[PDB]
């Protein structure tokens, strides 16, 4: 009996969510030239 | 049992994250001045403010990424997004430099917001708050650099960009301009870290090399029990040990751990006024007695006047690039150069 | 009973105030010998030509300088590697103006900090304590190693070596960093993380027990009379020291295992040290610090500076104005 | 030594859990790529493309020297490239 | 800025014919340039005599002019002083030398005009940077 | 009772096991000899000089003379994939021998055989196992001896006429050489073993040493420890892992400076000028150049009062001039041609320098052992275009680190091996703490 | 609850992480920062 959503929860994925997108980004970048 | 109350039991209870009144100011704060950074080094430039590229998207590592101070033409605004400068716009807010003073504004409050959480976790566990107070030194460096000394120069431009190489250009500016070296605080200060460095590896060292033996195995590490009562290591082994190959050793365990707290925060302590009478070009940059000396003397010669040649190099062959809204044109001939070099 | 035996029992005595020991014996005579020849040439010896240019530089307090800026001052250029002893001079005046005394000093001195690391190996021994408190002295012994000899290997001189002074070791560092980029370097990046990490430990370790302490005093007493040296029990509660600062972060970043926790103070430091000593012993051979000048170029093939450029224009200061008299051709190759 | 949440060992390690995440942390990482390569990065933030940091013969910074002009003077600085 | 058309043009000799490298082609001259020659002439100096630069106005008054694709082809195969007066193929780099300086042994024709091609482009790119030496970098 | 990041502690007295690690160990530095080795050819381009690729293994196998002709040019690329190629091979050898005795074979040999079963505080056994290995090590240095007397001899780059491949018909046999190098100063201008300058030398010193370890092998096989070892030692596997590591520690930093200084067994023609050569070149370089331009660089008085191209060391000797003159001990072919019996001779640098002096020097101040960690090539304040540092320069970082945890790793183990013995090494015994049964110091 | 096994799920993030550093570490030499 554990429950999903929690205050950890929320700190986990507000660090997480962005972290993935940036490093989608950066990933991008490595392929621009100039 | 009103409604305050009843927010004093949530913000308060025993959860992975402890939050407290405290965290209203800090989880905001900390998590904006460490999004603005993570933000303005993958994806803002300081073409604008300094000539500089400065994030991942124009080809920037790592070590070169930056959030840069704003131009030196803004002086001490705030910078805020709706302020008469971007006037709300974000683009341009960006261009302008203004994730700098969003990310130290926020940065100062977020220290803030944990220092209040030290104090607000050591009030309900119940012990003493010499954590909250030995983290004032960590305040009052942030607050002295990257606040009073740009307020006391021409422009919030002069304060420290928040990234790896460009920390590195503002410790050598230091040393060309302010002759930081010199300085009689901030080698208190280098005192007060090295020394804790020191106090730390030996204070580690000797607990591990005076173990009681309280298990069978190679492994010292298992017979450690958090609630035992007995000390783990001998003291008296320690002391006798110290005594006879330093001279001196510690005696009282409380007065060594205090020591602990009192070497590096008093060190920090004694940089940050140093770095104050910075903010207002009151450098200790020069012995007089020494220059009235060279100035008649051309055959005296000390490491003194050796580095003020360094820093003569410094000053004039970065300024140019460093100051780039002075239009410093030094032509050649000019240039303070050795034979040869 | 034999002559022989009650010697060594005096030296191997764990009775004498200070310990001598085996490595104690080559320690006091060699810790003697510089340290009296420190002293005396820091008041009083004459200028040195430490660069091998016939232009002397005055080190000592008696020709006119004050703490900050006196130093003994490293060997000849001229000299290079070459061993300079007393003996090999034609003249004391000869071995002073040459800079004999900094090799006395830092040869005797290396000696000497080699057996201290050892006797320290030895009276644990004798104690039977463990062993290993030398080998977190190793860590400032080998940064020592570097600056004083591993450096002056591999750029040809001692007069490249750190001189023994306040202002000299500014002057060490900032040459330093034009010719090998310092800054740029990992190894010495580790190093700062070594030693503000270091510093902030110290802080936290030393704040978390006195945070603890169990209430032993009055508010009219210093509370370090609540320890008694040698009582058994500890003096502090880890477990309320443990209960705030796993709530300060969070449980599992926090430490409850003592031995684990003052192994992490002993590991942080000396590993970052281990480090920057490697890293000074490394751009001894001139593998130098990242070079990323002129990394970003536009278009059209524009250089757009970063702070890498920022920080090259300020070591091309140092640079060109460095042993500004000593340079004939335009590479400073070491 | 427990507060409530569910352990991260024992989520990381469930099914229901990978099954969710191996849809949201790809659609993250593409999201983000597409961010840079369709150039949307570039214009929400005003960062030069490689080919806008000067103009063609330009040797100049564009540096802003007005505090109150400064919006304007970017803008100026811009249309100096179309 | 862009690497335009009127960037890529060049005299091909002294008569004032011009030639339009490709982008191609300056690629690949500075990556020849930096293989054979940057090891001396990084950033369009010359590091064992540094009297002697790699500008355009350099070029332009040595004798044999230097400042076109044919006269620097020439230097290449058969290089000599500033003044035309003694040919150095044994202490510089070429054709006539490959056997002594064997990173010269495998450049073709087209490899030459490249290597001239991007020596004579890269002064309209960097300016005073090239040839200028440590004051400009 | 260890902890699983100190496993292999669990070894020390399971013989069996313990075999299988150091076999399969050997496996893994007889791989990395030939994968590099065929990763380097692979690379390899013949018309750079060897310097300019980041080869390091290729320079070794050149140096004993195979792939190379006249100046050092390589001629024939096959010999260096042989030794890629049967070093590979080997490696799946030893990986077979190594997995099998980790795995499947006895966990210990004592039960299994008496001859290879071994205890560590029996010193007999344990001295005839030293004794094995000696003999083995005499061996691979009669080996090298073989290579450069009867089968092709070995790279010379003093030969006169640039640099060749030579058979060395007289190894030097005289002991007051071959000792006198060992007991040489090494502080500069003398260098302790490092000096070494001629093949003949180098031959002669591992026909010496070859002779040395067999002849110590057969001592240690057929004897045992006497009582004054027996006492000064301790007697257990850490306490001889410790004593290797200290050995292997002192290798470490010799072999740096060998890298460092020598170019003799370390030809500059494969591996680049050393520091103190490229900064000699530099010196020569404009002497050539401003002699030519009428410059009398005999009587050109410099900034200082010295002379600007040629100066004299503190015993006299004419020496370049500048910053250099801390290096003119540097001894090289390119440079000896100028030298007469007060140093460098004004009547040959007027007269005899020749184009091919020119040129190397050209080439060695060009390609100076500095550079950036990611490889750019030259002081720390110049801009990126050359790609290049010096194998001399990764050679001796790599080894001065690995050499310096070896002396930590010494230290370690030496302390714990020590303190194992005694019985105090998981520490106080609280009921017999012996501090407490001292007197007080005060 | 237990279903995958750690010690997977620990090397294919491992893996993953290598990827990434290992994409970044080929764009210093590629592109825009490289010095080309
Ligand atoms: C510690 C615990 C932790 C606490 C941390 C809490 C975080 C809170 C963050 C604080 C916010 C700081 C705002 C500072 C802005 C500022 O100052 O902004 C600066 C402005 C003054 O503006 C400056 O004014 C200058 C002088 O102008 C004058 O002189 C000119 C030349 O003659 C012209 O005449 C001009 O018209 C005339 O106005 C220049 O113009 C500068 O370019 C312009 O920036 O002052 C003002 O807002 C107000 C000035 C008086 C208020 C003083 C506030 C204290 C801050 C000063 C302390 C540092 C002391 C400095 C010495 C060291
Ligand atoms: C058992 C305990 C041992 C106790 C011993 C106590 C005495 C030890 C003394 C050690 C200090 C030595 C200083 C070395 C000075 C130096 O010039 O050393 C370099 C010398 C090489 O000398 C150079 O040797 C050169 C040889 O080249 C000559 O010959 C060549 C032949 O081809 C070339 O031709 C070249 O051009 C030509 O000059 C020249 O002679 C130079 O002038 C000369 O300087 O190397 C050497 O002798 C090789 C060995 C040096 C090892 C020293 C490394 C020290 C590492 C300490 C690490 C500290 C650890 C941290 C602890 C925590
Ligand atoms: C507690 C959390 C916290 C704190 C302390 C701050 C603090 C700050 N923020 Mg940050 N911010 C936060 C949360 C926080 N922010 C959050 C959650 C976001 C996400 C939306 C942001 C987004 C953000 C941006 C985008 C910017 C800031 C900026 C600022 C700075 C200027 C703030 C200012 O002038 O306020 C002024 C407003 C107040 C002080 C409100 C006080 C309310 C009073 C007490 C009541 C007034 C009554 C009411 C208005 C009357 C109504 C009238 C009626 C007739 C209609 C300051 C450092 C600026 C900055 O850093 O620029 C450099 C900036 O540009 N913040
Ligand atoms: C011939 C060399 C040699 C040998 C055979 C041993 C053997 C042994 N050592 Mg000693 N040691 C050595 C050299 C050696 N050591 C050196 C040079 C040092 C100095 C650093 C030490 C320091 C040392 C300590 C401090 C300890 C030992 C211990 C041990 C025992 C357990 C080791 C174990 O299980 O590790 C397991 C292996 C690991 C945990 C892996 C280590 C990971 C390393 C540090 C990272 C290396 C990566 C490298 C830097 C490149 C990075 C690439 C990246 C992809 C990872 C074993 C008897 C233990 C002991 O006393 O037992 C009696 C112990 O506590 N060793
Ligand atoms: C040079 C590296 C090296 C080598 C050769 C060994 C070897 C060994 N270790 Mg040590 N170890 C190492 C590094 C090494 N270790 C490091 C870095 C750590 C830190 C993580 C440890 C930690 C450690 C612990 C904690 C323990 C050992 C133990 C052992 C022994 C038994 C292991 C076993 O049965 O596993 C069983 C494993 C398997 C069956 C998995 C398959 C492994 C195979 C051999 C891989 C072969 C791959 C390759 C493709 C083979 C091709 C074959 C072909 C050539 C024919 C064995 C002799 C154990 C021991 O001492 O027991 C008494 C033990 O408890 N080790
Ligand atoms: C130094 C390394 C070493 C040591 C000490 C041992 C020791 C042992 N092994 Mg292991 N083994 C090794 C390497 C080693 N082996 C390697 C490399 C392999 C893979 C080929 C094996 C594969 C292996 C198997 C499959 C078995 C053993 C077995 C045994 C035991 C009996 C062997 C016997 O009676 O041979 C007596 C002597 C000989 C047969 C003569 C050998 C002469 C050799 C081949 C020539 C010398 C090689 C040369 C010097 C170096 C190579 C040259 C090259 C560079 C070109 C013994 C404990 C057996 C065992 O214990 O079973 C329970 C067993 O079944 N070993
Ligand atoms: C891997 C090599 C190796 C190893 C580990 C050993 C190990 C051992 N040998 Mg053997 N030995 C070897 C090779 C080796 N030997 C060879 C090749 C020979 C033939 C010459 C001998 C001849 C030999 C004899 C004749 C004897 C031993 C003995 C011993 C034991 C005591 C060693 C001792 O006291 O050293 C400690 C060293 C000393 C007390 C003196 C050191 C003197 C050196 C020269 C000082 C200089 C060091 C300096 C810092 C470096 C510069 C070099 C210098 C020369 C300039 C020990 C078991 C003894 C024994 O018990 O025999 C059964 C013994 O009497 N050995
Ligand atoms: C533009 C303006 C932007 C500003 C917006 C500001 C809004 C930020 C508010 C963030 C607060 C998030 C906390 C609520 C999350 C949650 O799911 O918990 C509350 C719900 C149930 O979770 C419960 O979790 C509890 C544990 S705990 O409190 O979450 O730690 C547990 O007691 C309970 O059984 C369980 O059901
Ligand atoms: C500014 C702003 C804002 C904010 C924002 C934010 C909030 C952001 C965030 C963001 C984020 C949050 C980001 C993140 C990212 C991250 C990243 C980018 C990461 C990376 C990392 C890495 C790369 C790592 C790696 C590693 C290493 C190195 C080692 C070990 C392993 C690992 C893997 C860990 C807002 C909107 C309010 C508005 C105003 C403006
Ligand atoms: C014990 C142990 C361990 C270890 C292991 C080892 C270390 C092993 C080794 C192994 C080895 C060491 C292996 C090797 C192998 C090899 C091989 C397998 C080979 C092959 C080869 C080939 C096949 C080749 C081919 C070719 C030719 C012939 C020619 C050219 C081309 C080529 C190259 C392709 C571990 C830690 C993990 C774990 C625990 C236990
Ligand atoms: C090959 C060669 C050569 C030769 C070489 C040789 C001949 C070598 C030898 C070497 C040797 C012949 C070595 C020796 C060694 C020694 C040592 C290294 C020692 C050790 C010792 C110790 C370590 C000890 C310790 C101790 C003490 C002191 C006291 C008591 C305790 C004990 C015992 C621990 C030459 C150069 C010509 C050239 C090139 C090649
Ligand atoms: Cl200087
Ligand atoms: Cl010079
Ligand atoms: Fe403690």
């Amino acid at each position: 009996s554990y429950p999903i959503f929690t205050v950890r929860w929320v700190a986990v994925h507000t660090l997480a969510v962005p972290t993935i997108f940036f490093l989608g980004a950066i990933a991008a970048m490595q392929f621009i030239q100039r | 049992r009103g409604w305050f109350d009843i927010l004093d039991d949530w913000l308060k209870r025993d959860r992975f994250v402890f939050v407290g009144w405290s965290g209203i100011l800090l989880f905001p704060c900390a998590y904006l001045a460490l999004g603005g950074w993570l933000t303005g080094t993958t994806f803002v430039t300081s073409w604008y403010t300094h000539g500089l590229a400065s994030s991942y998207l124009e080809g920037c590592n790592f070590l070169t990424v930056a959030v840069s101070t704003p131009a030196n033409s803004m002086g001490h605004s705030l910078l805020l997004l709706w302020g008469p400068e971007a006037q709300g716009d974000f683009t341009r807010w960006c261009q302008l430099g203004g994730l700098w003073t969003f990310i130290a504004l926020h940065g100062a409050f977020g220290l803030i917001g944990f220092m209040l959480r030290q104090f607000e976790i050591a009030r309900l566990v119940g012990v003493r708050p010499y954590n909250a107070i030995a983290f004032s030194a960590p305040i009052a460096v942030f607050v002295s650099v990257f606040l009073i000394y740009p307020l006391g120069q021409s422009s919030w431009f002069f304060a420290p960009s928040f990234g790896v190489a460009a920390i590195f250009r503002f410790l050598l500016f230091f040393q060309g301009f302010h002759n930081w070296t010199l300085n009689p605080f901030h080698m208190m200060g280098v005192a007060g870290v090295l020394g804790g460095a020191l106090l730390c590896a030996i204070h580690g060292a000797t607990v591990e090399n005076t173990l009681f033996q309280d298990g069978e195995g190679a492994s010292t590490f298992r017979a450690f029990n958090p609630t035992q009562a007995e000390e783990t290591y001998s003291m008296v082994t320690a002391n006798r040990f110290w005594s006879q190959i330093f001279g001196i050793a510690f005696s009282n365990k409380r007065w060594l751990h205090f020591f602990m707290l009192f070497v590096p925060v008093t060190g920090l302590w004694m940089s940050a006024i140093g770095v104050v009478g910075l903010a207002l070009n009151l450098r200790s940059y020069d012995f007089i007695s020494q220059e009235i000396r060279a100035a008649e003397d051309p055959e005296f010669e000390t490491f003194y006047t050796k580095n003020l040649l360094l820093n003569e190099g410094i000053r004039a062959w970065m300024a140019p690039q460093d100051q780039p809204h002075e239009n410093f044109v030094f032509p050649e001939e000019v240039l303070p150069r050795g034979n040869a070099l | 009973a034999n002559l022989w035996e009650r010697f060594c029992n005096w030296v191997t005595s764990t009775d004498n105030r200070l310990y001598v020991g085996w490595f104690g014996v080559i320690m006091i005579p060699t810790l003697l010998a510089a340290t009296i020849c420190f002293v005396i040439a820091f008041i009083a010896a004459p200028p040195v030509d430490i660069d091998g240019i016939r232009e002397p530089v005055s080190g000592s307090l008696l020709y006119g300088n004050n703490i900050i800026t006196g130093a003994v001052v490293p060997s000849s250029n001229a000299i290079g590697l070459h061993f300079y002893p007393i003996w090999e001079a034609a003249s004391l005046d000869e071995w002073l103006y040459n800079g004999g005394p900094y090799q006395l000093i830092i040869f005797h001195f290396l000696l000497g900090a080699s057996c201290y690391m050892g006797r320290q190996w030895e009276l644990s021994y004798r104690l039977g304590m463990r062993p290993w408190i030398c080998v977190a002295y190793s860590a400032p012994l080998a940064s020592a190693f570097a600056v004083f000899l591993i450096y002056p290997i591999g750029q040809g001189s001692f007069s490249d070596g750190m001189p023994l002074g306040i202002s000299g070791t500014f002057n060490f560092m900032i040459v330093f960093q034009a010719e090998h980029n310092i800054l740029m370097h990992p190894f010495h990046q580790l190093g700062v993380a070594g030693v503000f990490g270091g510093a902030l430990f110290c802080a936290m370790h030393g704040s978390l027990v006195t945070s603890s302490l169990i209430r032993e005093t009055t508010e009219t007493e210093s509370a370090n009379y609540g320890y008694k040296f040698g009582q058994e029990e500890e003096t502090y509660n880890i477990v309320a020291a443990h209960g705030y600062f796993g709530r300060l972060i969070f449980q599992y970043a926090s430490f409850n295992n003592s031995r684990s926790l003052h192994f992490f103070l002993a590991a942080w430091p000396v590993v970052g040290v281990w480090f920057t000593a490697l890293g000074i012993s490394t751009m001894a051979f001139n593998l130098n610090g990242f070079n990323f000048n002129h990394s970003v170029i536009d278009a059209k093939g524009n250089v757009i500076n970063t702070w890498a450029d920022i920080i090259n224009r300020a070591n091309l200061g140092m640079e060109v104005m460095h042993e500004r008299n000593a340079h004939n051709f335009p590479l400073d190759l070491a | 030594g427990t507060t409530g949440e569910r352990p991260f060992s024992d989520i990381i390690t469930s099914v229901r859990y990978w099954v969710i995440h191996s849809i949201t942390i790809p659609a993250l990482f593409i999201a983000g790529w597409l961010f840079v390569s369709t150039g949307l990065a570039y214009d929400v933030f005003g960062t030069p493309r490689p080919d806008s940091y000067y103009a063609q013969e330009q040797r100049s910074i564009p540096l802003v020297t007005d505090r109150f002009e400064a919006k304007q003077q970017v803008e100026t600085f811009l249309e100096q490239l179309k | 800025a862009e690497l335009t058309p009127e960037v890529l043009t060049v005299p091909l000799n002294s008569e004032g014919k011009t030639i339009t490298l490709t982008e191609k082609q300056y690629l690949e001259g500075k990556r020849l340039f930096q293989y054979a020659c940057a090891s001396c002439h990084v950033g369009g100096i010359t590091k064992t005599n540094p009297s002697l630069d790699l500008r355009t106005e350099t070029l332009a008054l040595a004798t044999p002019p230097r400042d076109n694709i044919e006269g620097l082809v020439d230097y290449m195969k058969n290089p000599t002083t500033y003044d035309g007066e003694q040919e150095i193929a044994e202490v510089h780099p070429s054709l006539r030398s490959a056997d002594i300086f064997p990173k010269m042994r495998n450049l073709t024709e087209k490899d030459l005009v490249a290597i001239a091609g991007h020596i004579l482009v890269e002064p309209k790119i960097l300016g005073d940077k090239w040839g200028g030496g440590k004051v400009y970098y | 009772g260890f902890a699983w990041w100190a496993g292999n502690a669990r070894l020390i007295n399971l013989s069996g096991k313990l075999l299988g690690a150091h076999v399969a160990h050997a496996g893994l530095i007889v791989f990395w000899a030939g994968a590099m080795t065929l990763f380097e050819l692979a690379h390899f381009i013949p018309e750079k000089p060897m310097y300019e690729q980041g080869l390091i293994l290729i320079p070794h196998i050149a140096t004993l003379g195979w792939g190379v002709g006249p100046g050092g040019e390589v001629v024939d690329t096959f010999p260096f994939f042989v030794v890629g190629v049967v070093h590979l091979i080997s490696s799946a050898v030893l990986g077979f021998g190594g997995v099998y005795h980790a795995i499947r074979g006895p966990e210990t040999l004592e039960e299994y055989s008496s001859f290879f079963g071994y205890d560590w505080k029996d010193k007999n056994k344990m001295t005839t196992i030293l004794g094995f290995h000696l003999i083995v090590l005499g061996i691979g240095a009669l080996l090298l001896v073989a290579k450069a007397m009867f089968f092709g001899g070995l790279y010379d780059t003093w030969a006169p006429g640039g640099g060749d491949v030579r058979v060395i018909t007289n190894p030097t046999l005289d002991p007051r050489v071959i000792f006198g190098y060992l007991l040489k100063s090494p502080f500069g201008g003398e260098g302790w073993i490092v000096s070494v300058n001629n093949l003949e030398d180098v031959v002669g010193g591992h026909i010496w040493i070859g002779l040395i370890c067999i002849a110590g092998g057969i001592w240690h096989i057929l004897t045992t420890p006497f009582g004054w070892a027996r006492r000064a030692f301790i007697w257990s596997g850490e306490a001889y892992l410790s004593y290797s590591l200290g050995a292997l520690s002192m290798m470490g930093f010799i072999a740096t400076c060998f890298v460092w200084f020598n170019n003799t067994v370390y030809p500059s023609e494969f591996y680049g000028p050393t520091g103190p050569e490229a900064s000699q070149a530099q010196a020569m370089t404009f002497l050539i150049r401003d002699q030519k331009l009428g410059a009398n660089v005999g009587s050109a008085q410099g900034p200082t009062g010295l002379g600007k191209y040629l100066m004299r060391s503190p015993t006299g000797e004419i020496i370049f001039g500048g910053e250099t003159m801390r290096f003119w001990d540097f001894r090289g072919p390119w440079l000896e041609p100028l030298r007469g019996p007060n140093g460098l001779d004004l009547n040959k640098i007027k007269n005899d320098i020749q184009p091919w002096q020119e040129r190397r020097a050209a080439e060695y101040m060009t390609h100076a052992p500095l550079g950036s960690l990611n490889s750019v090539g030259g002081v720390a304040t110049e801009i990126n275009s050359v790609n290049f540092v010096s194998p001399r320069s990764w050679l001796a970082t790599s080894h001065f680190v690995l050499a310096f945890f070896f002396l930590v790793g010494h230290l370690w183990h030496a302390g714990r091996a020590r303190a194992a013995a005694a019985g105090f090494e998981k520490g106080i015994d609280r009921e017999s703490e012996p501090v407490l049964s001292m007197p007080s110091l005060d | 609850g237990g279903r995958i096994p750690l010690w997977i799920v620990a090397t294919v993030a491992g893996m993953g992480v290598i990827v990434i550093v290992g994409l970044f570490f080929y764009g210093a030499y590629a592109g825009l920062g490289s010095s080309l």
